[PDB]
């Protein structure tokens, strides 16, 4: 639900406003399915629907050495 | 017969601001025309397909929103980052890497997000944070800096940045030599030249003016557009409950057909003129990918599209619905005359230069580079042979030094 | 009937003398004026770095140059002819217009 | 096992003609609308911008 | 309608211009300021100037 | 402990040697400089 308050009717509050039927996860993945403000979500294991911020890939630290 | 070439440089910084992407701004034409007012809603739907058209349309310019700002900004296969030790063979990022004691803008960004500035309306949040922005540059920044353009075309193959710079300036036409005889020198000139940046963000506000006309456009066509529920359009009032108080549905209906018919053109004068502001803010959006592609994931050999002067490298910063460039050119300085000749008579052949230009100082004779005097004297190795004296206009009779003959002698 | 048409700001003078500026810098200074200053050259080597960069080596302008301003020479008079005979080439301009 | 090689070549001048700017006509919204009219202006503030 | 339908037009046909003031500008930048090695950006056969 | 020069897209380890090299100047202005031998192709040539 797009900007609403979150508690105007699992149930949740991203920047975008509030979803309902997917658990927000302490983790995160490619953006499976686009919601805004960095948040996503993707169907995961026992299946749900997650919600997570994206990540933007693999953190390389390029091994240079002068 | 006359030539100027230059004796020196000056690694110059420019700043190029490009859009990116809109505010998502969406706006339901159902409670924008009518809202709260059932006896508006069954003539509304009269008119059939337009406030679905109108919400569709208004759907495709927000979705376009993140695929531009994806497009410029998410190229990069990984998040790269820096070693802890700076050790950038002196040339200096400080202002442009991020800062970890902050979203984790750089110190460039940070000045460049200081310099930018509601019924039936709805604004949607854009899909990349400030914050991500802020990630996928620091990306592009670590990846440019540590693996020069290679992470822009396979692996992040890691080399040192005083070599770094060597390509760049072979690239130009520019031997390689020139700049390691003045690796401090030209570490002082770019951090300088990135100081003069970090100057101008902050004492001067015309920069982020292409920016700021992205917002300035959008608050202006929503102000004209919410403006226009407050006019008459021959109704006897502009307030949609006075006619569903004042009047009998026999009159009411009549009245409100002239607001709908308002209100309804107000929202396609809007619409369609955000489609087409969409579709100028996309062409800068795909000119913002082309040159992070080219000038930040490449060198760019393209005349004056990454800044005058030559293109040496260039560091993307992010910034509130645009990017910005800190585009890094060798400009040429210090120039001196010279006479020249295409060739020289040497035994009757005629002599040309492998890569360089002859030139005099007004008695003796030099090869050098182009861009950069640096004389070198005429030998085999920096020549080659075609035909002889009759074939050359204005070929000069000039001395070539063969190397081999000091060496047999012995 | 309310229609008003207002001038451009440079007169077609004032782009002439752009035109102009940027023949002169092209012809006497190569590249080098697009980079910065205009660092003059003599115009056949420049035409030997022209060629140089598709390839072609320097002596082959320099064997040649006669015959390269003799075909230069034609191919600018055929522009004159084929702009004089027929408007049909500014069809993209007079669409504009139309 | 065979390629062929340019024994001369041709300078050409080929020409290309680009649009750049369209004549900066401006038309005003009421003397358009309602010529010199008072009562037709009136009316024209109905509706808005 | 009569001047908003014009007014739609030049909107658009004014972006169709800047496209075009922008393949100028480029070509001038790339093709009378430089070089290009760009293929057929600048006439058949190979760009001199 | 010894040099190789090579192509920058792709790993071939030459010699390093006076057809694949040029010089200018004297060691101290080039920052991170090294030691090591150039092979000269042709100076071998005076005892044949
Ligand atoms: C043009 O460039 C040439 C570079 O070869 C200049 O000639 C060279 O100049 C140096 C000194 O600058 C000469 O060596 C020294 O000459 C002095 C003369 O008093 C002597 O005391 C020293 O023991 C030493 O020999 C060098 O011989 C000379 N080379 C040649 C081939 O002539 C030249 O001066 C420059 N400018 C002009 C106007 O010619
Ligand atoms: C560059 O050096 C060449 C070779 O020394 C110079 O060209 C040659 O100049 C000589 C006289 O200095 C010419 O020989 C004379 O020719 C006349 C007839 O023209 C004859 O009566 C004399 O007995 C004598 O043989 C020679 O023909 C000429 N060769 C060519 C190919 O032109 C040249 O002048 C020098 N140029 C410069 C810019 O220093
Ligand atoms: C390379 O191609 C060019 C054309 O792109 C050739 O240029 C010109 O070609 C004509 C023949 O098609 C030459 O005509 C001959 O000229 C002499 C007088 O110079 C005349 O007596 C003959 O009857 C005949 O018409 C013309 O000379 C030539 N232009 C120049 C300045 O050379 C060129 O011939 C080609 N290269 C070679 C090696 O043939
Ligand atoms: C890189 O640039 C920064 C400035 O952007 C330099 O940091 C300054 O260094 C002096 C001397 O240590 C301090 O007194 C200043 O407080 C520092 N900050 C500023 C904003 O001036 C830094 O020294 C440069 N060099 C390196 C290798 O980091
Ligand atoms: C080339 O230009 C640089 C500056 O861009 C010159 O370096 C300066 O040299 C003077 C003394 O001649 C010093 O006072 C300055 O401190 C130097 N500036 C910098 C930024 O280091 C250099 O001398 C010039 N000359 C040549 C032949 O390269
Ligand atoms: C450069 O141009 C000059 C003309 O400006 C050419 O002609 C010679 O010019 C010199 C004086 O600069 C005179 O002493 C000669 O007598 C001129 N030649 C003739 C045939 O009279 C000159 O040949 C040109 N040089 C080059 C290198 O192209
Ligand atoms: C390369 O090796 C040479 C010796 O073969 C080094 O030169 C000597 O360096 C010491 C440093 O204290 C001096 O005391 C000597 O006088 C130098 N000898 C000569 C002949 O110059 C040189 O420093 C080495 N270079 C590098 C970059 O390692
Ligand atoms: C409603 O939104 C505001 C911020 O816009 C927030 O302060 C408030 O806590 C929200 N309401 C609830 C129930 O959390
Ligand atoms: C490379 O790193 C080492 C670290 O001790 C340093 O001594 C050396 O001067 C550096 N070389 C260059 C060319 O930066």
């Amino acid at each position: 639900y797009q900007d609403v308050n979150c508690t105007e009717v699992n149930v949740f509050q991203t920047r975008a406003g509030c979803l309902i039927g997917a658990e927000h996860v302490n983790n995160s993945y490619e953006c499976d399915i686009p919601i805004g403000a960095g948040i996503c979500a993707s169907y995961q294991t026992s299946q749900s629907i997650i919600a997570y911020t994206m990540s933007l890939g693999a953190e390389n630290s390029v091994a240079y050495s002068n | 017969n006359s030539i100027a070439i230059p004796t020196n440089f000056t690694i110059s910084v420019t700043t190029e601001i490009l859009p990116v992407s809109m505010t998502k701004t969406s706006v339901d034409c159902t409670m924008y025309i009518c809202g709260d007012s059932t006896e508006c809603s069954n003539l509304l739907l009269q008119y059939g397909s337009f406030c679905t058209q109108l919400n569709r349309a208004l759907t495709g310019i927000a979705v376009e929103q993140d695929k531009n700002t994806q497009e410029v900004f998410a190229q990069v296969k990984q998040i790269y980052k820096t070693p802890p030790i700076k050790d950038f063979g002196g040339f200096n990022f400080s202002q442009i890497l991020p800062d970890p004691s902050k979203s984790k803008r750089s110190f460039i960004e940070d000045l460049l997000f200081n310099k930018v500035t509601f019924n039936g309306l709805t604004v949607l949040p854009p899909l990349l944070t400030d914050e991500m922005i802020a990630q996928y540059t620091s990306a592009l920044l670590a990846g440019t800096i540590t693996s020069g353009w290679t992470f822009g075309a396979g692996a992040a193959l890691q080399i040192p940045f005083a070599m770094q710079m060597a390509y760049r300036f072979n690239g130009i036409g520019v031997t390689q030599n020139v700049l390691y005889e003045n690796q401090k020198l030209i570490a002082n000139q770019f951090n300088s030249a990135i100081g003069k940046i970090q100057d101008s963000l902050s004492s001067t506000a015309s920069a982020l003016g292409k920016l700021q006309d992205v917002v300035n456009q959008n608050a202006q066509a929503l102000n004209t557009l919410v403006k226009q529920l407050s006019s008459n359009f021959g109704a006897i009032s502009s307030v949609l409950n006075d006619i569903l108080s004042r009047l009998d549905p026999p009159e009411a209906e009549v009245q409100i057909d002239r607001l709908i018919t308002g209100r309804l053109q107000s929202l396609q004068t809007y619409v369609t003129q955000q489609l087409i502001r969409a579709a100028e803010i996309r062409a800068s959006a795909n000119l913002a990918a082309t040159k992070m592609s080219e000038c930040v994931l490449g060198q760019s050999k393209r005349v004056d599209f990454c800044g005058k002067g030559y293109h040496l490298m260039s560091f993307p910063q992010s910034a509130p619905h645009g990017v910005v460039f800190l585009h890094v050119t060798y400009v040429p300085a210090q120039e001196k005359n010279f006479t020249t000749a295409p060739a020289i008579c040497h035994d009757g052949k005629a002599h040309f230069p492998r890569e360089g230009v002859f030139v005099s100082n007004g008695t003796h004779w030099f090869v050098t580079q182009r861009n950069f005097y640096e004389p070198q004297i005429i030998t085999t190795d920096n020549t080659f042979v075609s035909g002889n004296c009759d074939v050359v206009i204005g070929i000069v009779n000039n001395t070539v030094y063969d190397p081999l003959q000091p060496e047999l002698d012995s």
